């Protein structure tokens, strides 16, 4: 599934993804994929990661009621619109479930 | 009021390249001209004072004073005896310090080992592990260098030497340095360097990157 | 494997599942011959977790490493009234799933004369 | 003036299998008549300490607050009160401890790093690492086990606790278990078992083998 | 390697039906779905009591033998990007598949 | 990244190239990539080398309170200037970390 | 090879080992014409290491890799008393070395 659900666009802007949340309490993530290596690196994870890109300027929320990870990006330096993926689990790259460019 | 002592330590020696013997008073307030007397042992090494503060939060702070001797003195097991003359304490006094010799010296081993193909999996952040093993002075100074000088103190943590399981007197301790795995997958050297006493000429570097493990005769690749 | 390199001895086992009546029946035979009913033992039918109304039970039979290394045959019959002939048989031994092993070699640069 | 305690750690709690609660004063006065009272919390004095040691205030308790109480919330739920009489304290002095609750239970991310290239090629001995980073209360028991046998804790030592840089309140330990090259270069299991309070069900182990970066399907020889 | 295309357009209010051939010789059958560049078509349904996660619920089998046709009914059918929706007989899945179906 | 800036051509014109400036005071360089060879080839680094036929005509300035570094090529003699690189570490090809393709045609 | 993952210049030197009465001419050229000496510098005659009566010198030329990597021919030719023709070269390119290049490629999976 690609359902990449954001392309917006601001200098200033703030851009919130939801993303699948499993429940079984394992981690999830928000991962952006590389170019060069061809793997997916992570930016956001339930263990305590900050790219260092993205210091400060990104933010992740919980509703278990909902099923919903949210990823804020408060700051888009509109740096390239990625190929982002959630995932589980402690594997990044095979563990995707969506992409959200 | 209480003395303190605290001899040079081989990090101090290393990173300032000049030995510097320390003594300290406590259990007394902050009058003036916060110091402690020094002498040498023959009285030569007369130094100044810095470290001044007002008082502590508890309006008792610890009067600070430094000394400086050749690097040299410290090793050569000599007794050095530095005064303690403070206008708090109601008596000066002196008291002596030296390197505790007698202590068997055995070469440092270092080993680098690189992150375990899991942490990389995670693909959050890798700890490159510098162990060194078979010293005993018990000191060890280790530290990072990488792309050809120093890295932020705050970047990697060396553990307290700790007495080794076979051997009695030699020791160990081990340093990690925790970068993220795009600079490792990349490629990218981090040297570590482990400043000694038992060392032919105190300084050993060791060099690990992500092509280090692989073989360089054979290239197998499987595809499908 | 952790069985065959502790080499004491090896369990197969016959996993028969989705039946739907309890009652089923599994025996083992070797080359033919019915193998003593103390050697295998065979659980009772119990409710499978994603199939409400159908079962499952397991049989295990216990051989030693060397038998399992003198490839042998172990069938494992299953009797059910559902089955076509009332029963089937599968059989596995130690060369059942081995899959061709390409042993590449590359002579470079080598002597020893040894023709080719 | 207060009752010095030794709470029972989960390394102590899931070594001895039991709690021990316990307050022998560190830096205390053990003339006479030093009565431990471990009270629980609703006053009730359960046992207390049996099978205390000796009268000598050699500036702390040597007669011992140790008891053994029972875990489950004997140890955790509530808290254990010491109510300290001695020959000269008309006001016993008192003390409860609730086992330092209100922590944030992370679990232990732990990796095994097999011994490096060189300490294989020096053939003297191997050192295998067991890193155990990410933990969240830090109190880790790390152990060592080869084919379910558990290997006698005089030929592995572990670091003890300390701040990871990256994360200010997870920690990071090592245990290293030192075994032979010629121990290493044959097939052993060699299992590191972790026994943290926030694991899953307490333990979880994982293990390395000199076969565990080969790559499984082709095995690469050289010939000459 | 027959391929009707059903193609029904209905979206998420659409309950797509699709007939495929059926043997009638008691054999299980079963409506594949290629996975992802797996190219091994994973069974939505079967004769056999699995239905998939994603098409539980919706999926229903009807029988037909006198018309030898099995009729496969996705009600729901809230969008999902159809492969080749293969329906097939035999214990084997990705070997027996017959029909094609394109959604 | 790839902040390509084409640049005008005059024969006295000081083109300017902007480069990160990392602040880890390795060797810092322009590269000329030479595409049929496939390798880098440096006109000028943090080193006192300069490429011979860029010789007496290109010189480097460091701002680390911009974090930048200026590489100015006072004397253009309006050559084939194909893609630079503002690249950094001691790796010349691999350490590349700014792409920009300049035309002194125009 | 650590310095040509650099692309300044490629530093080859000529080690003259082992000889006498030590006094050696060295000098280098492409293509059979001399290069000019602000390019490379010799060392001066020291005693040997290991033997007594022999002695040892050296001579490096600083090139640039694009004449490098583009394989030159870059030869070197010293002038003694003691050889039979007073003189004698040797000769290095980008590929005076590189072993051969076994590559293998097997598909056998159809099987
Ligand atoms: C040199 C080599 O790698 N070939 C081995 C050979 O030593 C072994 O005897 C036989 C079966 O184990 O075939 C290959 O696995
Ligand atoms: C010729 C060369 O330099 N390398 C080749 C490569 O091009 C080729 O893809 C591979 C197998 O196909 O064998 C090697
Ligand atoms: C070594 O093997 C890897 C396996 O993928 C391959 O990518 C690489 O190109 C090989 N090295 C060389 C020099 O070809
Ligand atoms: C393949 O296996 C044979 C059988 O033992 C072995 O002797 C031979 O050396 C192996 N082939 C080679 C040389 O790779
Ligand atoms: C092929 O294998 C056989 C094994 O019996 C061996 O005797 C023979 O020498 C092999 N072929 C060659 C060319 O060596
Ligand atoms: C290949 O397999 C043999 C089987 O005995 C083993 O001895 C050998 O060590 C293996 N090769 C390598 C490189 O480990």
């Amino acid at each position: 599934i690609l359902p990449e659900v954001k392309v917006e666009g601001e200098l200033g802007g703030s851009v919130t993804i939801k993303c699948p949340l499993p429940e079984m309490h394992v981690r999830i993530y928000l991962c952006r994929e590389m170019a060069g290596s061809g793997t997916c690196g992570t930016v956001v994870s339930t263990t305590n990661f900050i790219k260092a890109e993205y210091k400060g300027r990104v933010t992740l929320k919980q509703y278990p009621r909902k099923n919903l990870f949210l990823v804020e990006v408060t700051q888009l330096t509109e740096s390239d619109s990625g190929v982002y993926a959630c995932g589980a689990g402690m594997n990044t790259d095979r563990g995707k479930t969506q992409k959200v460019t | 009021i209480r003395v303190f002592a605290i001899p040079p330590s081989f990090a101090s020696i290393f990173l300032t390249k000049s030995t510097k013997l320390t003594c300290l008073v406590t259990d007394l307030t902050t009058y003036d001209s916060v110091t402690i007397s020094w002498t040498r042992q023959n009285g030569e090494a007369v130094k100044t004072h810095t470290n001044i503060s007002e008082s502590h939060p508890n309006a008792t702070f610890s009067a600070v004073g430094e000394a400086s001797i050749c690097e040299d003195d410290w090793n050569s097991g000599e007794r050095f005896t530095c005064t303690v003359t403070h206008t708090d304490l109601p008596s000066p006094l002196k008291q002596t310090i030296s390197r505790p010799k007698g202590v068997a010296l055995h070469r440092p081993d270092v080993y680098l080992l690189p992150p375990a193909r899991e942490q990389l999996n995670l693909r959050e952040s890798a700890t490159i592990t510098c162990l060194v093993t078979g010293f005993s002075p018990a000191d060890v100074f280790v530290q990072w260098m990488q792309r050809g000088q120093p890295l932020s103190p705050e970047k990697y943590v060396t553990s307290a030497p700790m007495p080794e399981p076979q051997a009695p007197g030699r020791y160990f301790a081990h340093s990690i340095l925790t970068v993220s795995e795009e600079e490792w997958n990349t490629g990218e050297t981090y040297t570590c360097v482990v400043a000694h006493e038992a060392l032919p000429n105190r300084v050993t570097e060791r060099t690990v990157d992500k092509s280090t493990g692989k073989p360089t005769l054979y290239n197998v690749s499987l595809v499908m | 494997r952790e069985q065959l390199n502790l080499r004491e001895s090896a369990t197969i086992t016959c996993l028969v599942t989705g039946f739907s009546p309890a009652d089923v029946f599994v025996q083992w035979m070797q080359r033919g011959q019915p193998l003593s009913p103390e050697k295998y033992v065979t659980s009772a039918p119990m409710p499978e977790p994603q199939a409400p109304g159908r079962y499952f039970a397991h049989s295990i039979l216990t051989v030693s490493e060397e038998e399992w290394n003198t490839g042998e045959t172990y069938t494992c019959v299953v009797a059910h009234e559902a089955l076509p002939n009332r029963v089937t048989e599968r059989t596995v031994d130690k060369s059942t799933g081995k899959p061709t092993l390409y042993n590449v070699s590359l002579v470079m640069s080598d002597t020893a004369g040894t023709c080719y």
